């Protein structure tokens, strides 16, 4: 990669994870070396070797990774070194990267090495975008923050103790996270100010833990709560008006099938939050092939097809549900997106004259009637649950007034057929 | 024979397999750690483990029997169901739960129940049952509290078992932190063992609780691990309960936000005090009778067939009693009944006055109305549920002496919940039935000629 | 004679029945567990119990006498109300609560006042009163937190009584965990007994590990169960307070989110800093003067009749002041009131200029306008409250000069709230009034030739 | 002169009146409970309380001089301001707060500071200052945390003073719960008394009683009440911090919720993988460059006047560059500015193809568009910021080879944000102007030959 893009091509995410591990080393292993005596002369070379490895990772990220990042200027992707280097230099990220490698035996000289926190936030955003159920990683990240707060408290307690032995100070830090009693009693105003500050910081960490857990629970169960509230409102409405249990059970069964299959309970309310180009290109990659397969819409303008694609509403039909009865008015074009549909024949119905699978279109001739001319010539039932994309005749009428040539051609088709 | 997942037999089997899964999850580690629990009740544990294994095999059989939906249709072919079950990770977990690992009792002694921990791999069936009955139960919050309580009980019990195991490994009575000597007359009892370990794990999963401090580094590491595990678990529990309280108070908060917004608007726009008393009384009526949400936002996700079915089952007997809609096609009745939108009128409200536009037909679903004079003191005739008016105002009748005008004053005697059908809604519903359009025109013609309004 | 459940008398009786219900729910278990509390004040407790039973009988009489909304009307038939009450779970709960168990004293002595625990079964009255209080008080959050605090106090009192009863069953002074020996002069006092039980219960529910450690298995079991109860209590308090805090600043958080969206839009679109300052000052004015509500969004939560009657109470008095609308149909004026759209203008803002399109007329409710020249600093006249302009620019007068064009420069001296009646809305409301339309055209043109135009 | 409540000087005076109010709400109770504190610095407290009452009186004068937006204007008549102040409960509170209770010092002695507890009735002014700070600072969450911490410290200090008062009423050294004997030189120091009381209060409220146990019944009652106060304090802190977390990440939660919804929609509808990656890439670009919420959604909360001034500032400078709209009247120009609506386009999206009907004119503001014919990779010409296309098709030119039809394919190499103006929105805006409609038709007609 002569110029890596920060969004995709997850090798950059792997390198940024390595930078995050280096920054986590510079965050965690610095106070435990400042307070606790694991920076002995016997193993000083290991600490210096790993610290210099982290510094090399920092310098490598500054030089050969952050410089060759594709960047958008005026909305255009820009992928040349002479502009990427200047764009990186102008950013605050390079300022923090330079400040995080200022060289100043004391590990507090490596205190600015923890100042590369923008790389951690970028890696957090990328790991959130990569994997579904990102609330698990949010829980892990908040837990890591609380462990780091307890680690800093443990190092501070060990440093103040002189004025394993690490897990003991950690136990004292967790025990005094929301408790001030474990700490020794204050005889001055200054000491009670720091004791109150310690208590408040620990309670802030604990309440961030609790609030992030509440946030994760609410976000992970927001859709379930919304679906349950909608179902309970519908059930309360049907119970208020004394709806019999057959229609209530049909409405319920529709609710569980729509929630388990679609997972949103309304696809149309999601589309209106998308850009119109998103809506159009999503309607193309779902129904354009099926709509363009029919011979009634062949030879028509592509924009008329595109406009009918936006107005195609997805409706779920329960098992053994009459999509259109014999003699019922015809004003819709049913496109079987999924499921089995049965056109019935024989004596008194109940015999499948023909069955149609997903991707077939029937009832389009009902789109061309004027003044309710078309009647459904055969009984049609839904074999099992089926998702049909439906276009109303009125919706076609609103579409056709914007395309006079297409409307005239479709009216010629209507005159030729019927 | 195929058991559908959305039925009740699948629910009963989910409970009947959850009971051995719960027994395993709460007793395998208990018998593994507390040796007297395993040893003293050996025969009972053997019988219960054999029962759990039999129910595990029957659940594996049910997994083959249960039918997934393919193209919205339930699969009843045996080979397809078996392949769908075996392709998933659940089959691997089920077959790993049923290794013949009870034969290690001969090779490890009767005091090693940790060999049966593979039966814990049926946790997914327990979670499936819990999430199925969370939606099924009438009280979701109460059962969610029950699940949270059961989860913390299981976690506290597991920490108690691990604490007893660590005290066994370190040595009983070796430190003031471990469980005391089991040669004591009062501390050697198995009931005292488990219950004191449960109390210790209760004190240790919360940092606030005071326990004898750890002595050596292993105890400190274990106590820190319990501290952070309890932080995670109890933060999750408090977040769950806070989310429940937010959910149960969300409707009240939305209603109170609407009420306060309307109060702020009336104070801002200097609305007269009697009118704001009327508005607040209306809102108290709405909250008292639990009518805060309108049916437009209730039946908004339902399909046209289901909204139509509810509309028939509410208004067909009322709408077919109308003279004009008597000899009408049922399809027009279905199309028209979807457009009946409700309006609720306070007592003393004038639905329509003489001199107003007739563009809506009002059907009294619930409530009593009255035809009153201009002063409104006297009542001409009372109307109850099942009645209708405005039938000729919406009908475009040419040459009417009193066209598009209310010929009487309608006053709401009480809180009347009545459904209006707009004139434009009916004319847009009549673009599909021109024969019914001229039929209704003829009906209005004879109605107006009966009363001489032409 | 009937009592309205939405009236203030019903709320007063809800308080008057909540007092004996609260008295029972606390003092029955208090006397049951503290025997010295029941024995010493037996003369007072019998009188208070008889008073509570009398209020229970009167509550039964009121619940027979209270009415419900059948067909929107309060039922005034005594037999119908009695059969409605009897065919309810509340009647069963009340009759179970009012079974005379005070005769059981004669079987068990005066030392057993838990025989009247059935009087606790009137909890529904207490819950209804505390649910009907928050919906009528001006401090919903303060009453909610006080109600939660009182519920926690009741649970702490109950757990204190349970702890004292457990200590009594085990024996006072047997070990450290229980209440100490009651033969002690200091700890044997009844007030000391209750307050140390309350202190122990608060240390057992609100926190953990600060009580004396348990000794026997039942005590550890009680401590673990109380820990579960207390962590549920703590999570309930945290969730209620968090929902309350989120609800108090829900409007502030939403307004700040809208401000931040506006600010990032103007940062991304790179508008002038003067426009940025004007937008920030506008939002500061909007928040400071309690104007943050969106009028359409607030009024869409009202019924059509109620929203129309709000608008009539707001706009009809000033729309009659309009010269062309001074003598018009009441329905026309009401419909034109319903079509009025609010706008708010900053000081120094130009509503219209000489040459702009005269599409809508403006009716001033709050604020003062200025008619200015081309420079904009010279003052011709000032339009005060209730004034109107552009009333002829929305009328399609044939052949008149300056058609749909503004003939003056209008600016806002301060903040002005103006409701604008558009030409399109006027034509839409006038499509059912041809005579009023042509009479409005007649009045407008007669105004025009009066001033020398057309 | 009338001071504007929205101005910075009103905030400055709010701070300078909050300082004596915060002084009275914290120090008066400490003087009342710690009698040694009152006796030691009586000379300091006399002048300090006198100047606090002076600032209270000046605040009352400012309340008579502060303006309110009557009828959309800041009224400056002094009589109306005085009547508005006196008709409010704030005047009653300020009068009760300025009762000269310091004149009662000659009767009950100098060891009773609790008589001037009426000075706490100016708490509404301090709360007003804090609620104005919450809507003014650039760190609302940090200020909310600091305000909550200050409230908790104030409650802790008040409870410490109440504990010292209870110890004084019972008697110092009477038992192990109360403050020890003040005759002890180590425990007789004023600083040591206040610090030990403060630490006892912190232990009792925050840790729910790590303090030595109560001995008397009143001590048990006080400790139980403090336990309830402390659990309410802890729940208030946790709930406030959770609400702060929700308020900070509500936008991210909504964006991730819509990403999850569209991902579930694409996975359920069998949307092709390339389209799915394009959608996620598009939403990541929207979140990264801070253009998430739609322009209509963002600006729909604004009034029509201020939104019009915003739109004119953004789009009118690029609209006069249009050949047909260069020499038109200003009213039609601003109407077309308000009528045009944004459209975002990902790379590889064709805005319009050849043979398509020209329903709307597109003007590019932030984009690098190209014109391609048939093949789609020809790149005949590249249009950068400030350009436009489709103006020929929207105009109903009398005689055209491609009647209301596009002439070439349009592609976007990168992400482009460009504003569309429909033909219907142009026709409705051109009904009010006959002369400008004729001028536009004539000017558009005379450009089709080249
Ligand atoms: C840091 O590790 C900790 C892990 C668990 C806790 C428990 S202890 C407890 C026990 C009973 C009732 C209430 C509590 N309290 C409040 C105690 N005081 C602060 C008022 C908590 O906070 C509990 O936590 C939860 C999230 O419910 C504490 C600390
Ligand atoms: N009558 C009939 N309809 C069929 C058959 N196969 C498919 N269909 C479709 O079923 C539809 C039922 O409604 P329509 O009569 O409008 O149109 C019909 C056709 O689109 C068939 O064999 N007979
Ligand atoms: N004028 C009149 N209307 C009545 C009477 N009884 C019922 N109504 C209905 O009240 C309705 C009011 O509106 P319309 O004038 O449209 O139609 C009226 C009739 O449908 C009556 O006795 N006189
Ligand atoms: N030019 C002018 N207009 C006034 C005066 N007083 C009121 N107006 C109104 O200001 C209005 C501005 O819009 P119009 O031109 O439609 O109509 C104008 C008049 O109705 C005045 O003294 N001079
Ligand atoms: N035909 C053509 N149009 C171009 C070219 N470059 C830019 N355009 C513009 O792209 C526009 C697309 O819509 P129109 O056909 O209305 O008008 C077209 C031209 O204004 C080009 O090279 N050939």
């Amino acid at each position: 990669p002569q110029s890596i893009d920060p969004l995709t091509n997850l090798m950059y995410v792997l390198w940024l994870f390595f930078v995050v591990m280096a920054w986590n080393w510079n965050c965690w292993l610095i106070p435990v070396r400042w307070a606790f005596p694991y920076q002995t002369p016997d193993n000083i070379h290991h600490w210096l070797l790993m610290d210099y490895l982290c510094d090399l990772i920092y310098f490598l990220d500054i030089t050969v990774f952050q410089t060759r990042l594709q960047f958008v200027r005026g909305g255009d992707i820009i992928t040349d070194k002479k502009d990427m280097r200047n764009n990186y230099l102008k950013s605050r990220r390079f300022k923090m990267d330079l400040l995080s490698l200022l060289p100043l035996v004391n590990p507090l000289l490596r205190l600015p090495r923890c100042l590369k926190y923008m790389a951690f936030f970028e890696f957090n955003s990328r790991l959130e975008s990569i994997l579904s159920k990102a609330y698990v990683y949010r829980v892990i990240r908040t837990t890591a923050y609380l462990l780091y707060s307890l680690h800093l408290n443990s190092c501070l307690y060990y440093w103040a103790s002189a004025y394993n032995s690490y897990i003991r100070c950690y136990y004292f830090a967790v025990k005094t996270l929301i408790t001030i009693g474990g700490l020794p009693d204050p005889k001055t105003l200054f000491e009670i100010v720091f004791q109150l500050l310690n208590y408040f910081t620990g309670v802030f960490a604990f309440s961030v833990m609790i609030g992030q857990m509440r946030d994760v629970v609410g976000a992970a169960t927001a859709g379930q709560t919304y679906y349950r509230s909608c179902m309970d409102s519908t059930v309360k409405y049907m119970n208020f008006y004394k709806i019999p249990k057959s229609v209530q059970n049909r409405v319920k069964t529709w609710y569980e099938y729509t929630w388990h299959s679609q997972g949103m309970l309304d696809e149309s309310e999601l589309m209106v939050q998308l850009p119109d180009k998103m809506r159009l290109d999503l309607a193309i990659d779902v129904n354009y092939n099926i709509v363009s397969k029919v011979a009634l819409f062949q030879g028509c303008d592509r924009q008329m097809i595109f406009d009918m694609l936006k107005r195609l509403r997805s409706v779920v039909y329960l098992p053994n549900d009459y999509v259109c009865k014999k003699g019922e008015i015809g004003r819709e074009m049913y496109i079987i997106q999924a499921g089995q549909v049965q056109v019935l024949g024989g004596p008194d119905g109940k015999s499948v004259l023909v069955t149609l699978k997903a991707g077939s279109v029937f009832g389009e001739i009902s789109l061309l009637a004027v003044g309710g001319g078309n009647r459904r010539t055969a009984n049609v039932v839904a074999h099992g649950f089926t998702n049909l994309f439906i276009l109303d005749k009125k919706d076609l009428n609103e579409i056709l007034v914007h395309y006079p040539e297409s409307q005239k051609l479709l009216r010629k088709k209507a005159r030729r057929m019927l | 024979v195929v058991i559908d997942p959305s039925g009740n037999t699948y629910y009963n089997w989910l409970f009947c397999i959850t009971l051995p899964v719960m027994y395993n999850w709460t007793m395998v580690i208990a018998r593994a750690c507390f040796d007297e629990l395993q040893s003293d009740y050996l025969e009972y544990w053997l019988i219960l483990d054999y029962v759990s294994d039999i129910v595990y095999l029957i659940d594996m059989f049910v997994r083959t029997r249960t039918g997934y939906l393919e193209q919205g249709l339930l699969v009843k072919e045996e080979l397809k169901l078996i392949n769908k079950y075996k392709s998933n990770l659940q089959f691997k977990l089920d077959v790993l739960s049923l290794i013949p690992t009870d034969l290690l009792y001969f090779k490890l002694g009767w005091n090693y129940p940790e060999i049966r921990l593979n039966r814990l791999l049926r946790f997914s069936r327990m979670f499936e049952f819990f999430q199925r009955t969370e939606t099924r139960t009438n009280y979701p919050n109460i059962f969610r509290i029950s699940n949270l309580v059961m989860y913390i009980v299981i976690i506290i019990h597991w920490n108690a078992c691990v604490f007893y195991s660590i005290s066994k490994a370190i040595g009983f009575g070796n430190d003031t932190w471990v469980y005391p000597d089991i040669n004591d007359p009062e501390f050697g009892r198995l009931a005292r063992k488990y219950v004191y370990s449960l109390y210790w794990s209760t004190l240790t999963l919360t940092t606030i609780g005071e326990t004898p401090p750890p002595v050596r580094d292993s105890e400190y590491v274990f106590v820190v691990v319990d501290f952070l595990i309890g932080v995670l678990i109890f933060a999750t529990i408090v977040g769950n309960i806070g989310s429940m309280i937010s959910n149960m108070n969300a409707a009240r908060a939305e209603f109170q936000a609407r009420i306060d917004a309307i109060k702020q608007y009336m104070h801002f726009r200097n609305v007269s005090k009697d009118m704001e008393k009327r508005v607040i009384k209306w809102f108290d009526y709405l909250w008292t009778n639990k009518k805060t949400v309108d049916e437009k936002e209730v039946l908004k996700y339902l399909p046209d067939k289901l909204r139509a079915e509810i509309a028939i089952n509410v208004h067909l007997d009322t709408l077919k009693k109308v003279r004009i809609f008597a000899d009408c096609e049922a399809g027009l009745l279905v199309e028209l009944v979807l457009k009946l939108q409700p309006q609720v009128y306070s007592p003393g409200d004038y639905i329509c006055k003489k001199g107003d536009i007739g563009r809506e037909m009002y059907i009294i679903k619930e409530g009593k109305l009255a035809v009153v004079a201009d002063d409104g003191v006297t009542q001409f005739v009372v109307l109850s549920d099942g009645s209708y008016f405005g039938e000729i105002s919406i009908l475009n009748i040419k040459g009417s002496k009193a066209g598009n005008r209310r010929t009487a004053n309608i006053k709401s005697i009480g809180y009347s919940d009545l459904f209006c059908l707009s004139k434009d809604d009916l004319m847009e519903a009549l673009t599909e039935y021109p024969d019914a359009k001229t039929m209704l025109e003829e009906k209005g013609k004879q109605i107006l000629m009966k009363d001489g309004l032409l």
